[PDB]
């Protein structure tokens, strides 16, 4: 609700935790620490 | 485009976390206890006492000396009264011990408390709290690996005395306000969840999933030598023939004493007939100087990749008083060997630590309690090594048809229900697929769930095997 949005803005808090584990993602081969391999993301986090 | 991977895809499983709800936290009644150590000095204890007193509970504080004893703690416990909850805050501010990776006071001290408490037959469900040792995903820094050992034995404890050992939590270090959010819900939870993975958002109870195999057109070449723990004794032996089928030029599988007791003339001659210029570690891996000399004694020639953690040593430990020192003595080969390889291979060129382990680490094994801490330490090491190169690996390799210490009473006990023996060539094929994909949790085992659920349930309910379609019916 917008009230919670304003409360978060006033208190100065971020809403970034990690990745979702419900939508059946592989989550595992998504980042081979070499950037240029196929199927390798770069974000170890986000807001979902 | 393929139809013969069935058996390879049959023995493919994985561990992961899934967000769940909560029970019905109404009111805790009793004389709840807390005991970290003699040091105490933790504001988390104050927050826990505040929450427990808010939830109608009498809070009492106890102090314990590092390896204080085995029975005096029971003597003071029996003089207090009846309790139904203990907060073991002893895992705070002690991330990883010194040079000895298993000489942690928390582990052995907790075993002493549980032994004294069953001796006193008090009946309270133990509730332990650890720091960040379990990762909700591969995108996290596992702060240390020793704490995971607490989990490895812990599940087995749940089988030994189901009336106690309520469960564990995660509660990442710093910003302890999470322990002031629910706390009472977790301990006083009617859902019976025990593998709690508390984090910044809700709860993340542990679950077991199938590992579907998306086969890809890639290739891993074992050029030169390969790192596999165990050398030629047992598990390594057949493994040594696998690369013989592959045709690797060299090998340096690490063994306890090499030609002294491993390999022998028949295997040596057969391997040299198949593939020449192959070696096995003749020196003990526990000594750092021995590993340095072995690495300096090589002819350089060829690097490798895909570090492996199959198995190194088998040293009993079914059920006993279970002191902490004997576990370290048993694991002193394998854990310090892995530590030495990790220390000495950082500056070389490889990919990552593609771990293997025994199947006893996955879930609670009543007869292999002492085997779990080494596998848990290996898992923590692999998760830490993920930081550079290639992702981690959590293989939980089972039992061989032709070898393995767990072939007597162990295989007799779980061969009548669930698990059976497994051929070696299937293991080679599954391992080739695993290295082709390089997953982080390739549990490799075959089990018959129809009797396995009945055997595992017995008297303790569990919400673990709820993601297997066959387990539902």
């Amino acid at each position: 609700t917008p009230e919670e949005f304003w409360e978060l803005l006033s208190e100065g808090r971020d809403a970034v935790a990690g990745l979702p584990t419900d939508r059946g993602w592989d989550l595992d081969s998504l980042f081979h620490p070499d950037p240029t391999r196929s199927g390798t993301a770069h974000q170890r986090g986000g807001g979902f | 485009r393929s139809t013969e991977v069935d058996e390879v895809s049959a023995l493919r499983y994985r561990i992961e976390w899934r967000p769940t709800g909560a029970g019905e936290p109404a009111r805790l009644d009793g004389t709840w206890l807390v005991a970290k150590y003699a040091g105490t000095a933790d504001e988390t204890s104050t927050a826990a006492r505040e929450a427990l007193e808010s939830a109608g509970a009498r809070v009492r504080e106890l102090v314990v000396d590092a390896r204080c004893g085995r029975d005096e703690l029971a003597e003071r416990l029996r003089s207090v009264g009846e309790v139904a909850g203990v907060l073991s805050l002893l895992a705070v501010d002690e991330a990883e011990p010194e040079e000895a990776p298993l000489a942690l006071a928390s582990l052995a001290d907790t075993l002493s408390l549980v032994q004294a408490m069953v001796s006193a037959e008090l009946g309270c469900p133990l509730w332990t709290v650890t720091e960040s040792a379990v990762a909700t995903g591969p995108f996290e820094r596992v702060r240390n690996a020793a704490h995971g050992a607490l989990w490895g034995v812990g599940r087995v404890i749940a089988l030994e005395n189901p009336a106690v050992w309520g469960g564990l939590v995660d509660v990442p270090a710093g910003s302890v306000a999470e322990l002031a959010r629910h706390l009472a819900a977790v301990v006083s939870g009617g859902a019976g969840e025990d593998q709690l993975a508390l984090r910044a958002d809700g709860v993340y109870g542990r679950r077991w999933v199938r590992a579907a195999a998306p086969a890809t057109d890639d290739e891993w070449k074992p050029t030169g030598t390969v790192l596999v723990t165990g050398g030629t004794g047992g598990v390594g032996g057949q493994i040594a023939r696998w690369l013989a089928r592959r045709g690797a030029p060299h090998l340096l599988l690490v063994s306890r004493s090499g030609p002294d007791a491993d390999g022998a003339g028949e295997l040596v001659a057969e391997l040299e007939a198949l593939g020449a210029r192959t070696t096995v570690a003749a020196c003990d891996v526990t000594d750092r100087e021995s590993v340095r000399e072995l690495l300096g004694g090589i002819g350089d020639d060829v690097p490798l990749s895909a570090v492996f953690h199959a198995a190194a040593t088998l040293d009993d430990g079914t059920v006993d008083t279970l002191t902490g020192e004997r576990i370290e003595r048993a694991s002193r080969a394998k854990v310090l060997g892995a530590r030495n390889l990790h220390e000495l291979t950082r500056e070389l060129d490889l990919t990552a630590f593609v771990l293997f382990s025994s199947f006893a680490s996955a879930f609670g094994a009543p007869g292999l309690g002492g085997y779990a801490p080494g596998n848990a330490y290996l898992d923590g090491l692999a998760q830490q090594r993920r930081s550079d190169g290639l992702p981690a690996t959590a293989v939980a390799w089972g039992t061989w048809a032709g070898s393995g210490m767990a072939e007597g009473p162990v295989a007799d006990r779980f061969r009548r229900h669930g698990v059976i023996e497994m051929p070696p060539e299937t293991a080679c094929r599954a391992l080739q697929n695993a290295l082709d994909r390089a997953e982080v949790c390739p549990i490799v085992i075959d089990v018959r769930w129809d009797r396995f659920l009945l055997a595992y349930t017995a008297q303790r309910p569990t919400r673990l095997f709820d993601e297997i379609d066959d387990a539902r019916r």
